[PDB]
């Protein structure tokens, strides 16, 4: 009869919830301890989540039968990292990680089948299966960098040119607590706080006080296993960066279910009915299938564009392979 | 009876662990029972947390301990998990640990090993697959080895220990599995292996091979190959990159006349253009039927697809084809 | 009118700096008048805090900063006070910046370029001489220039600023304060040297002569010494360390039939090696009249009394008599 | 006639002085506020610091000549710290420092002749003229580091050997202001706290709160230009590390003359007299022009041993020159 809009539903639009309280270095006033979900905002992050989590045994699947080779990080027990800073910045922000980097692949709008594509290695994967697990570039995503510790500096790099080009855009760097005695870290850390650089430098703790590392830096200890909260710490941190403050430490701890405690809050606050999630998860596992499918499909990339772009913007040129007769053509 | 490359290094670290109480072994992992690439399996167990020391990821720091403990007098075994992070440590490497006896005039020594895996493996990618024999090889002060088999890796794993001077080991993570049989001669406590010397491991008539490491293997797979046909390689097995033993690969080029250079590590500036260049320079350039070429790893980061990665490093058939192109056939 | 490699360098930067807002200077004493080599003064001054840059002594720091402000879309010029102190850095260079836009399928370019002071000076002895033009050559995804003169400098260091992709210059301390007489196609903003070709410094028809940065003058004096007893020298200036231009080389060894090669770095795994193996793998070695070799820095770390140091470079009384020994006169 | 002791003097023996109190990091007691000088001691300090003092205004004079060439850093005004140290520490303890070293070769035992010879690049310096400035040992000292930053991990790995050792020694391990960014001395800072190595981390400060950036490691400012000071910082921070807690960092501050107020303590409490001061001087002058003299009559090595000590315990060999047909004698 039109009188009614088509979408209208049964559910509360909205919810205000407690989070946990973030532990301060160096900071009078943290991130506020309620947020509000929106019900729309609350079905995204979860499938967002739950494409991950399915994404990440997939792939663990896939490693198994020895279908992807060498490495493969996984970050399944992590959605709400990765989705919750998804969720406090911009698509115009920057981050950067190490090698766990197939959630945030995802968040930063890779499809499932480019990433898992490139695990096994075919043409269809997001670097036509140049380099595999560790090494997934995507939009303002930097990797995805294998070396452990050295995409820090590159983080500060990518704040300073944020702030060089005063569009107030912040990066998000993000490393481990394996990385955090890198030396380059605390070289990093200094030459942001000197040049006020808009840099979230962010300690995902697996499982000491990372978040007071930065010393002069002020920091944050967040809980990792809740979306909601990742969320509001990375909206203040980013604030604080955007207000030109300079930079700040998040440490996300992670060690219950983050999925889990979305869905209990979407559920008991009736934003969602349980339902409606089961019908995301069929979804999800659609498009998982459907990705894998693909994944293990398709062909891998041809031999002739072996020595293709090793360099940007150049006219073409030869490379040697394994003996002088064997020249392998590279274009950009 | 037969024993594994892995095996073979680590029998070498017990012995001279063992034989002298100066010599530690420290870096990632090396105390856990798996454990890197479990090299140092079982050590940990023998030895306790003074003698094998796990460090944090800090690599220019853990390297640059490792030569202050050498300088001190002590014998430090550093692993470094790949060489690709040596990297990070590389000033401590050149700048403290090879040029110090010499810049303090024959006053600091630096008994110092640097080990682990160099070059290629599977499926690791461009940032955890670069050879380093040239690099460190080009450089005063440093001696560097390549073990192939299971008896060049504990000998020349003993003699770097035995050394006084920063010997840089590179090993070869695919050929730690791989069993060799082993004499009674390498199973000895007593087993070294001179550094500075090449082994011949196939006598032959027609061509000089040279090769380290694990195209070593290759190379003599390729000679099988070939003497179906009455084509005899000799097959030379370098051992130690730094100082060169260029005097046997001459030798053996005045008597076949021929050479293909076989490495895993980028063509350009690396092993075989030394190789090459010295051949040009000595006495075993009149001696030449054909130029001397190289085999090498393809001039590319290395990719990452299996197929790609298959090509980016040389193959039996690659060094087939090359001695073929040299000896017109 | 004559202009000294230092103020031409200082030309290209100005320039380019001028040109592209993107462009930006960073690295230690920069932005100060006196100032490393005194390579930047003034520029401060015009361009300010935003684009010329003083950073902390924090090597593996400020590299990785530049290199992911390339990531990023800006055009960093990172000055290595000298390549020595690179060491630091390396896997920046190797593993962040020259690798990447391969690994990323030509998605994530790097525009940065690494500058500064390479190879001996005068005195500062065996931490501060070490020159780099093969460490780096050999690598994938870099390029890598060796000015020797004004023009070249000037030339490469607008052409490295206006690549899209690492790379490496690989200046020299002690040319900066040689004064070159400089043609106005060089005093103009627009002048370029496109890298990977090499400049014919002096035509010859009976040796071949190839050296690149410092040397490449000693080269030249060589030759001139040489015609007087109607010897006539054919000088090649490489320019660029990677993609080198061999086929210059190439030609002219076809023409006079001899080839010595000039470097300052060590010989071992260093540039010469890498020429003398094409040449052996190429169309030219058919044209040789006698084998090639290599006059190169002596095989030590750099000491610092001044007779064993002028003794650890190759001099152009050396120069002479290699190329004696190989035209046998 | 032998009834009193012929060295008997007219002087104080000793006298009780009140040095600076240090301000402390993490440690609830520092070292005393006074201390005691003997006459002997304090003889012997002021003719170490005033040899030190005469010796870098020396080599400064031959560097101005050309006669030094490359590096000369001089630590003249900093004699407190070299002397103070050394005054502190005993001849089993180790030190090593970065490129500004003349001193501690001095304190450590290397004659001025040596020093200078050395640096005029002669076959008489300490390194028959290989190192020059920059890179000079002696008994346990260990340079005399050209790269900044890279003897931090050098001095921590001294201390492991100590540890290691277990005779009960200890390393002192000096850094500049300059190098307090190094990454790779943050690095240092952890496995000696982690393995509680007897490290004496030391920030020479010439004129930023150093002795803090340790973070977990305690620390102790010091007055860098007072001997006594910096002798009983030293006598507290090396009996801190032999007691088995691990290490400590130290910060010199330097800028009031180090050798003058060491003089008026002197003669105020009448421990010396300004005329055994004066031929101690005159002494002093006359021990830097012998060695003057010597470093620059000293002939330079000859060429022959240009290839000698590139290693250690091995057979001889030859290194080959600028050309395949020059060849140099190797000989450990
Ligand atoms: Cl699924
Ligand atoms: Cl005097
Ligand atoms: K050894
Ligand atoms: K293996
Ligand atoms: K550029
Ligand atoms: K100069």
């Amino acid at each position: 009869s039109g009188l009614v809009p088509r979408g209208s539903h049964m559910f509360a639009n909205d919810a205000t919830f407690e989070i946990k309280k973030c532990d301060l270095h160096r900071l009078e006033e943290g991130p506020p301890v309620t947020t509000v979900l929106t019900r729309e905002d609350g079905l995204k992050y979860y499938r967002m989540m739950q494409t991950v989590r399915r994404m990440e045994l997939k792939a663990d699947q896939l490693y198994k039968q020895k279908i992807i080779r060498g490495f493969c990080h996984l970050c399944d027990g992590q959605e709400a990292c990765c989705v919750g800073l998804e969720a406090g910045i911009n698509p115009t922000d920057h981050l950067i990680t190490a090698f766990r980097a197939h959630g945030f692949t995802f968040t930063r709008g890779l499809s499932v089948r480019e990433i898992l594509a490139e695990l096994t290695g075919r043409k269809g994967g997001c670097a036509k299966g140049k380099g595999g697990s560790m090494h997934m570039y995507a939009k303002n995503f930097y990797g995805g960098n294998g070396i452990v510790g050295a995409q820090v500096p590159l983080g500060a790099g990518i704040a300073l040119a944020c702030k060089y080009n005063g569009k107030d855009e912040v990066c998000l760097t993000l490393y481990g607590d394996g990385a955090a005695n890198q030396g380059q870290i605390f070289e990093a850390y200094n030459m942001a706080a000197l040049w006020k650089l808009p840099c979230i430098f962010i300690c995902e703790n697996n499982r000491t006080d990372y978040y007071k590392r930065g010393d002069f830096i002020p920091g944050l200890r967040v809980d990792g296993m809740d979306i909601l909260c990742v969320r509001e710490a990375t909206r203040f941190a980013a604030a604080y960066c955007r207000s030109g403050k300079g930079p700040i430490l998040m440490e996300l701890q992670t060690y219950s279910d983050p999925i889990m405690l979305l869905k209990d809050r979407m559920v008991n606050s009736n934003l969602a009915s349980v339902e409606e999630l089961k019908e995301i998860d069929v979804e999800v596992r659609k498009e998982i299938e459907d990705a894998a499918q693909f994944a293990t499909a398709d062909p891998e990339p041809p031999l002739e564009e072996l020595g293709y772009h090793i360099y940007s913007s150049d006219p073409p040129f030869e490379v040697r392979g394994a003996n002088q007769w064997i020249k392998f053509k590279s274009v950009s | 009876l037969q024993v594994t490359v892995r095996d073979a290094i680590n029998q070498g670290m017990d012995e001279e662990l063992e034989r002298d109480e100066k010599v530690f072994l420290l870096g990632e992992e090396v105390a856990q029972y798996d454990g890197a690439y479990k090299v140092s399996r079982g050590l940990w167990k023998k030895y306790g947390d003074k003698r094998i020391i796990d460090t944090p990821i800090s690599e220019m720091g853990f390297a640059g301990i490792a030569v202050g403990a050498a300088m001190a007098g002590l014998r430090p075994i550093c692993e470094f998990m790949t060489f690709n992070f040596s990297m990070q440590a590389i000033d401590q490497v050149i700048n403290s640990a090879a040029k110090t006896y010499y810049m303090s005039g024959g006053l600091q020594p630096v008994p110092i090993v640097f080990r682990g895996p160099n070059g290629a493996s599977a499926g690791v990618a461009a940032q955890h697959s670069q050879c380093f024999a040239a690099w460190y090889g080009h450089c005063p002060g440093l001696k560097v080895v390549s073990p192939w088999n299971s008896e060049d890796a504990k000998g020349l794993i003993k003699s770097a220990i035995r050394d006084n001077n920063p010997v840089v080991v590179l090993e070869n993570e695919l050929m730690y599995g791989v069993p060799f049989e082993f004499p009674p001669e390498a199973q000895s406590k007593d087993f070294l292996i001179p550094i500075g010397k090449a082994k011949i491991e196939r006598q032959g008539t027609h061509i000089t091979v040279v090769s380290h490491s694990r195209p070593v293997g290759h190379c003599l797979e390729a000679a099988a190959v070939l003497s179906k046909e009455g084509v005899e390689c000799e097959v030379i097995n370098m051992r130690t990159i730094r100082p060169m033993d260029m005097e046997t690969i001459e030798a053996s080029v005045m008597k076949t006349n021929h050479l293909v250079t076989v490495e895993g590590g980028w063509p350009q500036f690396g092993v075989g253009a030394e190789i090459c260049a010295r051949i040009m320079e000595g006495p075993a350039f009149n001696f030449l039927d054909a130029p001397a070429v190289r085999v090498t790893g393809a001039d590319v980061p290395m990719p990452y697809a299996k197929i790609l990665e298959d090509n980016s490093i040389p193959q039996v058939k690659d060094i087939i084809f090359a001695i073929k192109k040299t000896l017109n056939i």
